[PDB]
């Protein structure tokens, strides 16, 4: 039963805060206690402020994220390379983690659309093509819609 | 590439700077 | 150089229509010609109508999609098992494909949040924990935010 | 499970039915 200074409480509360923070921005709910809720509120509004920092957004938009773990560790090391610490940097790091999540999804989306189109077009070719040809192709669907 | 390494370094520097200047407000922020 | 009835035009136009349709719903732009644009418009509004069919939404929400390819082929076979064809079924199949895309992303999101939290908390533990302890843990961040 | 197989079959039947009844409108729809 350690207090706030214990590493166990630090890792526990850290996970909670981070998850709440990331999930919040990804929704665009994680059960937490009152003081943790107060911190989550401050975090949320700072993330909002950073979302409006337009130079930062363009920078993050441009970094290529096919090896996102390399990117995360390189940015994290660089942010703290001068041997200084403050809470603003920790907040900033959390913000960066949430941006990586969103960046990662965005690279998944086209591949997912491609894979599923693959299934659908394969089914269409082997099972529907004959009937579609009898309609005179997709122009038959124009007729159907009354165009 | 070396052009991506510049962008990454840029991101880190901007984030460290953002963090360092959050001190300058009450409540902290931009 | 085949016309609308050729299988080549059918597969080409089919991919275009499907991609436009899925991307449209995923955004929530794919270059196409005028008649293909007319079809895309009708498709879009039907998808809208199906999005409001609430029983269908609950049904699709409930199907488990960890093996989404099995699901797609089983639904597709079942939809056409009676040996009948009409354009409404083809539209409906396209709609289902777009719902699979969205369903697939939704199962990716938590795993992605987990992986990235993993990196961040690992970095925090090895590099920031000592400094955070000197602040008296996360309660130090409450102080920082002026709470 | 067998409970998922019922849901899948349900989805297919509803989608086929939706498709079949789109004929009943001009322009087609629900």
């Amino acid at each position: 039963g350690g207090g706030p200074t214990s590493s166990e409480q630090i890792m526990k509360t850290g996970a909670l805060l981070l998850q709440g923070f990331i999930q919040d921005r990804a929704g665009r709910p994680v059960p937490q206690d009152a003081s943790t809720k107060k911190l989550s509120e401050s975090l949320k509004r700072i993330g909002d402020e950073l979302d409006s920092n337009m130079e930062l957004q363009r920078m993050i938009a441009a970094v290529d994220t096919d090896s996102p773990r390399e990117v995360f560790f390189r940015v994290a090391a660089d942010m703290f390379s001068d041997g200084n610490f403050n809470w603003g940097r920790v907040v900033a790091l959390f913000y960066f983690a949430s941006k990586l999540v969103l960046k990662a999804l965005s690279t998944k989306v086209p591949e997912l659309i491609r894979t599923i189109m693959g299934w659908t077009l394969d089914f269409l070719r082997e099972r529907l093509l004959g009937w579609i040809q009898d309609q005179g192709g997709w122009d038959g669907l124009l007729s159907y819609f009354g165009t | 590439s070396e052009s991506q390494e510049d962008i990454i370094r840029n991101i880190a520097r901007h984030l460290a700077q953002v963090g360092d200047s959050m001190d300058r407000s009450i409540p902290p922020g931009l």
